[PDB]
């Protein structure tokens, strides 16, 4: 039995025609205190997978070490470690999913919501979710925390079902993700302006973007708003 | 001395090979498989006339569809039977069905090599496991202390085994009836036994799909002995 | 891995001898002479300090050891075996007695506990017997002064006076002539020094002899005042100077 | 824990430790069991090199396992206590779970199973003991006599003997015991048991113990004078 | 649930309802509350469903192992005690069980043992267990005799379940009858309460309060 | 305090015919008032012509199916590739579920297939292992909506023969695969209308002697 | 001589005699052959019977849908090791959703066998194994020895008179390696290979045992009338 | 491994004897003789100390005779250290029985348990047996005065008069000659000393080479008293019977 202390907020993601995009802000909250601002919550595994983590940061750092150790262990006695027998997104996910469910079954969970985004060896897009309860699910768009409530509605307007994936380009997809991050900054009280974004493409590979900022924000209309009803001046 | 799980220079386990010698000293047991059923028969071999021979239990039920005959250090067989019975019933509990005769034999044979320095020595007893299931029909198995089992159309184990096996080689064919097999076990037992064969020093049993595993009465076997003697005199 | 020696290494031979115990006693025979004498108002235990090298500081090696404030021990045989027995003996005095009764054990009972430890090394799996004989001197309120010998087998006997080790046969004969039931403590120290000179060959002084007593209470050695019932340890190790004083009037 | 495999096979296929345990049984004092038409009688030898004994307190050779079953033995005395204790515990455990006392066959089977376990367990030697277990099943009047031995094999006997010079008394019983007509009464069964021991014992004084068991938990041990009367009667008929 | 079992001249009658509820929701009308332990023994469901099912199936395995080892039919006393000793080990853990272990042997005759998850083990002539036990007891007590016929006994058990099925909201669906003899139990069919009620109402004249 | 259970919603439905059996289930996955996935299958082919679904808490549901699938695999290894009969699978699942009696799998389990006579078979389980063979069973969030409809349309409950004064019941008969699928589709569209956790899509697995076939139908996405 | 009492003892020339005696049990075992192409891998095994009344001891065991072995020596030891492989293949599937590489399968068997050669009380395994499989890097053939030594090969053979088949495969290397997209021809080559180890006996319908795994072929075993095609 | 160095203490000889038990008995046969004699009104325990030295403290010494409880005592023959292990176990067992049943332990029950412990060391564990033989002298309200003996085999028997240790053959013959059933304690005291005096390997039997004890009902009304004799009391009883 736990309670989360230092926490990370929404992780959002979606599929597009050639790959997957995933994003998460760089904040480590300590309750209402916005304590840490340099926290990277997207962690690449190889050149074909990105694990996005929300929830408890101490448990996130534990999961980082496990993934780091998984790459080391896979390389042992493996001449094809950088080829056919490299770590797939599906392998990395199933490993984490196993751990998350085992920990919940011992009444001592890793207090996280995790999204594993990547591209398989045959070119297929991989995007699947897992959390502290061991619950797993996949969808064209996936998001955690507030992202589930606010991002998914926006991302589902682009890709509403399977057949919309080939029709969606990387430009259109990234635009939707960056827009979703702005909306979350408007509305999530435990979000920051600074964030990271990762694109895993079947052709161009892994593109990791750091130190992005929410921009083109609408605040100007605030000056006209006066009082809460009957106030004029 | 020397290790219990040691290999000989020829590539055999000393203790397993020595336990096979113990089985050769044991009383004879014969099994014959037919399309109408499997027959199991044993030599009781009472050490003294004061011993009540009906208390000599060398044929044993494992389940309704599986029977067992033994030869060698018969005391060692008790825990093997106990395991077999539990394995059979446990499988029925987990799967709501009868267990395959081969699967049962394999389970019993897993105990065999669980010895060393687990129990202190191999089993000094060989088993003939007979039974029926829906998949492979009527079956007879020979389970050794080596952990190995062979399926047999017919098989003899014990002191008169090599002589009886040579006899079973000639007599067995794929169209034997149950009654023919019953007489054939009695015939071959009478040949290899020291004392004269009768209903008190020899025991018969069979397993059929319809009636399951049955140990024959001394009255029933006595008639089959009388029927056997008459048929041999008739030519 | 793991201790596979779960069986006895000491067993009965056809003649009824326990070989390892006999061989342990042989090791004690080879060891340096030590002795103990019981007086009316005290007990004295003594031994020679056989130095392994003149560069070695023989003060750092203590053959005579305090077990409780009123009990002391000396040995003959293998030193390392003695050292670990003293460690164990000191601890068992606390665990199996002082932590229960709030007072130190009487001599006979502590001796009994040490014997138990030595008996178990004679019967338990994968161990040899202790290669030492102990002489334990001590005092307690209800038994007075006492002296005990403990052998490798775990057997123990009470003595008026005795000697063990190298020249024990000659030393025991010497003590039989000199010992009486009216000996004062100072007389017993005098006899102890006389007996020990016979077995010692080289130098004979306070630096080559180790000697301690169980006598009167020593309030100056207690380390604190304020509790009337606590009067100090009856065990006292004689100093190098205190020995030489008695060697002049010898 | 001490693990050594003490009981092991030899080249010729024998387990010497079990066979040497039988030699301990052969050294033990003779014990005999004879069952009649409505009873079983357990006879036991007591060696007479021990005078100044106290027969009030000395452990008796025949032991009650329950109110309806008895156990006598031949071999190491100390070993027999361990078997008797286990048997007595199992007897009560059976009453507790099955709500019915053990059958003589069941109790024998248990004891035999313990003996067998010590022939293929690490760190232990076999029991140097063979037993005769006798009694009557609950609500049954058919007499039961069973024998066990160190190896673990057990079997039923119309009459049987174990211990030293047992081959002599077995020879006697084999010609004197009729299967078609067992000792019809208690007197006849006790006499045949005493007769058989008199082939081996020496004197019929304080050397023979006799215990009679009858149906429905009816067990009683005979005294010296009672046994001596059988000894006196047999010798007078012998001089003929 | 409503289950009953009673000893009489012709052996034992066992009768049970068929309903299973999860709160107000009727989960099943076709549940089997009689377990066929072996051709000579029967057991009844009340309380936990999986438990009754799991452990009385297990009991049948223990009874089979008994008669393999002892070459003799297990007594009703011994069989019932194997179950009661088992549940007693689990006492406190939360097992829910109320069952009649019913059988007919040579040495005992017809025998019924009430076994409980509290560890209670009671031998008796008449038992009723379940939410509608009190309704069944009323019919049983006023009509029971040792010298009932197999035909009249079967009906009494059927009628007593019907009584409870009617009044008790958590009982009904259908009635399963069994008749236990020394040579084994004999099934006496599934009887839908919907049809049985009207049939009984007319032929018996009972249930005049209800309009048909 | 940490709560190890959750509710992933959804609903499932199994019907048995004469020589076939269907096991249907919606493809929606939810937590609270959010949709996790519009297409997340929870009806699985487990081999040996056995289809299975464990609806309720998805983590427990996936664990159970994974374990049973593995049970089928080891049954083949240990018993000479013998086919696991639907009745044997049912008993095996009871032991899986009851194995966690005091920390249960929060799922209503249903399996479907053919019995050893070739006839359609549906078995249904409670969370702790009690099971029962039936012609008909709905499970999950909308079970209470669908089940009474099945009683009426599959087993013809409360339906009497016209003009017989309510004395002769409507006779029981097997339904065709075409008729069964109609009832499944109407059951789920009705459940989708009145239950918020039911919708998005419907996936049906049909089991005949020839194998396992699939059919998919859109459901309302609100 | 004095240094063969147990596996924990080295001889003066640095030999482990108990391991060598375990190796001897393999030589007494019936012949079995392994060979592969780029698309498929094949096991062929000569089964052995007790007499004419007995069955023929099964030599081939399935480990997963994509892997399996043939045995030569103590059959129970093969059952222990195959069971271990089944679990390891299965752990890889459940935890990582990943088919176990045939190379890792060998590494695991090597390490399991080794622990039995360095500790007191235990004994070496008394069986040799030929593991075939198809994984992400194509077809594979391994040879396991109870010393611990595992070796990857194009083809090989173990058991009595295995040298005949091993020589044949060494000659046929260039031919059979390129039998791609043709199962029946690769088996024919394996059946011809094992025939070089036969003496007085020939391949019959209940004597021969064949197994195959490949690109679009799960590990499947052929016995009885199914191998009549290849005689 | 370690198999090489295992003596195998718990195995049978080809003749069916337990090697280590036989050799332990051979060890005990060299130990100082101990005699127990049971009279109608009490029990005597006499034991000879092993070759004494003149500088041995005699009064504050215990070698042969030990007290198990107020009603039971034992005489030792063999390894003293081994006997003390068993004595402390026997003492605890008596207190366990008293704690449980609120009654003093019956003599036989205590003897059986101690004998069962010895048996265990001969059948399992791979350890050497206890090189000890006991003579148990005690009283309870069931059988009254009782004498038993146990040996390394774990076998025990009851006696009217018995010896253990050295020269038991000669000692048992002498006891068998002069013992009779209606004997009193004071007569038994005399028999015990006379027997030791003839069987001793020493030149003459003196007070300083003996341990002596009686268990009488010689207390006041229906209660038992244990008397472990002091040196001066042995000196007097030795003069009173005319041995010195
Ligand atoms: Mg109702
Ligand atoms: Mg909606």
């Amino acid at each position: 039995t736990q309670q989360p202390i230092v926490t990370g907020t929404s992780v959002i993601s979606m599929k597009y025609d050639n790959g997957v995009i995933i994003a998460a802000d760089n904040l480590g909250s300590y309750g209402s205190l916005l304590r840490f601002n340099g926290v990277e919550r997207l962690i690449p595994v190889g050149d074909n997978t990105v694990v996005g983590i929300s929830g408890d940061i101490s448990d996130m750092q534990h999961i980082e070490r496990l993934l780091k150790d998984l790459v080391t262990e896979n390389a042992y006695d493996n001449p094809l470690a950088d080829a056919e027998e490299a770590l797939e997104p599906s392998y990395i996910f199933e490993y984490l999913a196993t751990v998350m469910y085992q920990r919940r079954s011992k009444m001592n969970p890793l207090w996280n919501a995790i999204i594993v985004a990547g591209v398989q060896s045959n070119g297929d897009q991989f995007l699947r979710y897992v959390n502290l309860l061991g619950v797993t699910y996949s969808s064209p768009t996936l998001a955690t925390g507030f992202g589930a409530h606010m991002a998914n509605p926006l991302l589902r307007k682009v890709v509403d079902r399977e057949s919309d994936i080939p029709k969606t380009t990387v430009q259109v997809a990234e635009e939707a993700i960056v827009n979703a991050m702005r909306v979350l900054y408007y509305r999530d009280a435990r979000s920051s302006r600074n964030f990271s974004l990762a694109i895993i493409d079947k052709n161009t590979g892994l593109t990791f973007k750091k130190n992005l900022q929410v921009e083109n924000m609408k605040w100007d209309f605030a000056k006209d708003i006066k009082g809460y009803g009957t106030q004029k001046i | 001395d020397r290790g219990v799980s040691t290999f000989s220079p020829e590539g055999r386990l000393f203790q397993v090979e020595y336990s096979l010698e113990a089985i050769k000293l044991g009383s004879t047991a014969i099994g014959i498989a037919t399309k109408e059923g499997v027959v199991l028969g044993v030599e009781k071999r009472a050490t003294s006339p004061l011993l009540e021979s009906d208390s000599i239990e060398k044929i044993v039920e494992i389940d309704r569809h599986i029977g067992c005959a033994m030869s060698g250090l018969t005391a060692d067989a008790r825990s093997m039977i106990e395991h077999a019975r539990t394995a059979a019933v446990t499988h029925n509990l987990y799967y709501d069905e009868d267990i395959n005769v081969e699967s049962l034999t394999q389970s019993v044979c897993d105990l065999a090599l669980r010895f060393g320095e687990l129990m202190s020595r191999p089993f000094g007893v060989a088993l003939l496991i007979a039974g029926h299931d829906a998949d492979d029909g009527y079956q007879l198995f020979h389970a050794e202390p080596s952990g190995t089992f062979y399926r047999y159309n017919a098989k003899a184990i014990g002191s008169g085994s090599e002589g009886a096996q040579a006899e079973l080689l000639n007599e067995w064919h794929s169209s034997l009836t149950l009654k023919e097999a019953e007489l054939l076990v009695l015939k071959i037992l009478k040949q290899v036994m020291e004392e004269k064969l009768d209903e008190n020093n020899a025991q018969l049993s069979c397993i059929t799909k319809q009636d399951g595993f049955k140990i024959y009465d001394n009255e029933k076997t006595a008639e089959l002995i009388k029927e056997l003697k008459e048929k041999e005199a008739a030519e | 891995m793991t201790d596979r020696y779960s069986f006895s290494l000491t067993t009965f031979s056809p003649s009824g001898k326990l070989g390892q115990i006999d061989y342990a006693l042989t090791a004690v025979k080879q060891g340096v002479t030590s002795l103990g004498i019981k007086a009316t108002n005290g007990v004295v235990i003594a031994t020679e300090k056989k130095s392994s090298s003149p560069l070695a500081m023989s003060e750092t090696l203590s053959k005579v050891s305090l077990l409780t404030p009123d009990i002391g021990a000396v040995y003959s045989g293998m030193g390392p075996d003695y050292r670990v027995l003293v460690d164990k003996s000191r601890k068992v005095a606390h665990t199996s007695y002082k932590r229960i009764y709030g007072e130190y054990p009487p001599t006979k009972l502590l001796v009994s506990e040490v014997a138990k430890i030595m008996q178990e090394a004679t019967q338990s799996g994968g161990v040899r017997p202790f290669g030492v004989s102990l002489l334990i001197a001590g005092h307690d309120e209800f038994n007075g002064f006492s002296l005990y010998q403990v052998d490798p087998s775990g057997s123990y006997f009470p003595w008026k006076a005795t000697a063990i080790g190298k020249g024990s046969v000659a030393a025991k004969t010497f003590l039989e002539k000199r010992w009486n039931d009216e000996l004062e403590l100072e007389d017993a120290i005098h006899i102890a020094l006389l007996t020990l000179k016979e077995s010692v060959e080289g130098e004979f002084n306070g630096d080559t002899i180790e000697l301690a007593i169980i006598g009167d209470e020593n309030p100056d050695l207690l380390g604190y005042t304020g509790i009337p019932t606590d009067k100090g340890p009856r065990f006292r190790k004689l100093t190098s100077q205190e020995i030489n004083d008695r060697l002049e009037a010898l | 824990g001490y693990d050594r495999a003490l009981s092991i096979f030899s080249p010729d296929g024998h387990i010497f430790q079990v066979e040497y345990a039988l030699e301990a049984v052969k050294r033990g004092t003779c014990a005999v069991g004879v069952k009649g038409k409505n009873c079983v009688v357990l006879g036991c030898e007591r060696r007479s090199t021990l005078k100044l004994q106290d027969t009030r307190i000395t452990p008796s050779k025949v032991s009650k396992i329950d109110s309806h079953v008895v156990l006598s033995f031949s071999g190491l005395n100390a070993d027999s206590r361990i078997l008797i204790e286990k048997a007595r515990v199992e007897a009560q455990s059976h009453r507790l779970t099955l709500e019915d006392p053990v059958t003589v066959e069941y109790l024998t089977r248990y004891v035999a199973g313990v003996q067998q376990r010590y022939t293929q367990s690490g760190g232990v030697r076999p029991f140097g003991v063979s037993t005769l277990i006798a009694g009557f099943d609950p609500r049954d009047d058919e007499p039961k006599l069973y024998q066990t031995e160190p190896s673990g094999i057990y079997s039923s006997w119309s009459a049987q003997t174990i211990g030293r010079n047992s081959k002599t008394v077995r020879e006697f019983l084999e010609k004197n015991y009729d299967r078609k007509e067992p000792p019809a009464t208690v007197e006849e069964c006790v006499k045949l048991t005493v007769r058989s021991l008199l082939e081996v014992v020496q004197t019929g004084a304080k050397n023979i113990e006799i215990t009679v068991v009858k149906p429905d938990s009816d067990i009683v041990a005979l005294s010296s004078e009672e046994i001596n009367q059988y000894v006196t009667q047999i010798e007078q008929e012998k001089q003929e | 649930t409503t289950t009953l079992a009673f000893r009489f001249q012709g052996g034992i009658i066992v009768a049970v309802d068929s309903r299973a509820t999860a709160g107000n929701w009727v989960a099943s009308q076709t549940v089997k509350k009689v377990i066929e332990i072996n051709p000579f023994l029967l057991g009844t469901m009340a309380g936990g469903a999986a438990d009754f099912q799991f452990w009385e199936t297990w009991l049948g395995s223990q009874c089979r192992l008994h008669e393999l080892r002892e070459k003799e039919r297990i007594s009703v006393a011994a069989a019932s005690k194997i179950l009661s000793n088992l549940v007693y080990q689990y006492k406190g853990a939360g097992l829910s069980m109320g069952t009649m272990i019913c059988g007919y042997t040579r040495k005992e005759g017809p025998t019924i043992y009430y076994v409980d998850s509290d560890g209670t083990r009671l031998k008796g002539d008449i038992f009723c267990v379940g939410s509608g036990q009190t309704f069944a007891y009323g019919v049983l007590d006023s009509n029971y005799k040792w010298d009932l016929s197999v035909e009249d006994a079967l009906y009494l058990g059927k009628r007593s379940i019907l009584a409870a099925a009617h009044r008790d909201a958590y009982s009904g669906g259908s009635v399963n009858l069994y008749h236990v003899t020394e040579d084994g139990w004999i099934y006496h069919g599934n009887h839908d309460v919907g049809e049985l009620f009207w049939k009984v109402k007319e032929e018996e004249g009972s249930f005049n309060n209800v309009i048909g | 305090q940490f709560n190890p259970y959750g509710d992933n919603g959804g609903t499932i439905l199994g019907i048995a015919g004469e020589d076939f059996a269907v096991l249907a289930g919606d493809t929606r996955n939810i937590t609270d008032y959010s949709i996790n996935s519009r297409y997340e299958p929870k009806v699985f082919d487990c081999g040996d012509n056995i289809v299975m679904s464990a609806n309720g808490f998805a983590a427990d549901g996936d664990a159970l199916v994974k374990r049973f699938k593995n049970s089928v695999k080891w049954y083949h290894f240990d018993h000479n590739d013998k086919k696991l009969s639907i009745n044997s699978a049912a008993r095996n699942i009871q032991h899986l579920l009851y194995g966690k009696r005091f920390f249960p799998y929060y799922v209503h389990t249903i399996i479907a297939g053919l019995d050893e006579d070739g006839k359609g078979a549906v078995y249904s389980f409670d969370p702790v292992g009690s099971y029962e063979r039936e012609q008909c069973r709905a499970g999950g969030a909308a079970a209470s909506l669908i089940m009474p409809f099945l009683d009426n349309q599959v087993n013809f409950k409360n339906q009497y023969e016209p003009g017989t004064n309510g004395k002769v019941k409507k006779p029981l008969k097997y339904l065709s695969v075409e008729e069964v699928i109609k009832l499944v589709r109407d059951s789920f569209t009705s459940a989708t209308e009145r239950h918020i956790q039911v919708g998005d899509g419907l996936e049906i697995l049909i089991v005949t002697k020839d194998g396992v076939r699939k059919e998919f139908y859109e459901l309302k996405r609100d | 001589n004095n240094y063969d009492g147990d596996t924990v003892t080295f001889s003066p020339t640095g030999r482990l005699f108990q391991v060598e005696y375990a190796l001897e049990a393999i030589k007494q075992g019936s012949v079995t052959v392994g060979l592969r192409s780029n698309t498929h891998a094949v096991l062929v095994a000569l089964k052995r019977n007790a007499d004419e009344l007995s069955s023929y001891q099964k030599k081939i065991i399935k480990c997963d849908e994509h892997m399996g072995l043939s045995l030569a020596g103590l059959a129970p030891d093969a059952r222990v090791l195959s069971n271990y492989l089944r679990q390891q293949c299965n752990y890889s599937s459940l935890v990582f959703n990943r088919k176990l590489a045939v190379e890792r399968a060998g590494h695991l068997l090597c390490d399991k066998a080794q622990k039995n050669t360095q500790s007191y009380g235990g004994r070496p395994y008394g069986v040799g194994l030929l593991i075939i499989g198809y994984d992400k890097s194509g077809a594979h053939l391994l040879e396991f020895q109870p010393s611990g030594n595992v070796t990857e090969l194009y083809g090989t053979a173990i058991g009595a008179r295995s040298q005949g088949a091993k020589t044949y495969l060494e000659r046929t290397l260039d031919t059979f390696i390129k039998i791609d997209g043709n199962p029946d021809e690769l088996i024919k080559a394996g059946v011809e290979a094992i025939s070089q180890s036969l003496r007085d006996e020939s391949l019959t319908v209940d004597n021969l045992s064949i197994a195959i795994v490949g690109k679009d072929t799960p590990f499947t075993i052929y016995d009885g009338e199914a191998v009549a095609k290849y005689i | 491994g370690s198999r090489r160095y295992d003596s195998r203490t718990t195995i049978f000889s080809p003749e069916g004897r337990l090697y280590q038990v036989e050799y332990a008995l051979e060890s005990i046969s060299h130990a100082g003789t101990a005699i127990g004699i049971m009279a109608s009104d009490g029990i005597v325990l006499a034991a000879e100390r092993k070759v004494t030295s003149t500088l041995l403290e005699q009064d504050t010494s215990t070698e042969k005779l030990y007290k198990l409880n107020d009603k039971i005592a034992v005489a030792v023959a063999g390894l003293t250290a081994d006997a003390e292990i068993l004595i402390n176990t026997a003492r605890i067992h008596a207190q366990n029985y008293l704690k449980t049943y609120n009654e003093d332990i019956p003599v036989e029950i205590l003897v059986r348990r101690l004998s069962d412990i010895k048996q265990g060391y001969t059948q399992h564990g791979g350890l050497r047996p206890f090189g000890v033989s006991f003579i148990y002298a005690g009283y309870d309200d069931r059988y009254g005065y009782q004498l038993y003996t146990s040996n390394p085999s774990g076998n025990y028997t009851g006696w009217k008069a018995i010896s253990v240790g050295a020269n038991t053959s000669a000692a048992q013959t002498l006891l068998q000659m002069d013992y009779k059933d209606d004997m009193k304690v004071d007569d038994a005291i005399e028999l015990a000393l006379k027997t030791l005096s003839k069987t001793t390997d020493s030149s003459a039997l003196t007070y300083d080479r003996l341990e002596f004890a009686t268990i009488r009902k010689g207390a006041n009304d229906g209660e038992v008293y244990q008397k472990i004799f002091k040196p001066q009391e042995i000196k007097d009883i030795l003069v009173k019977t005319g041995i010195t």
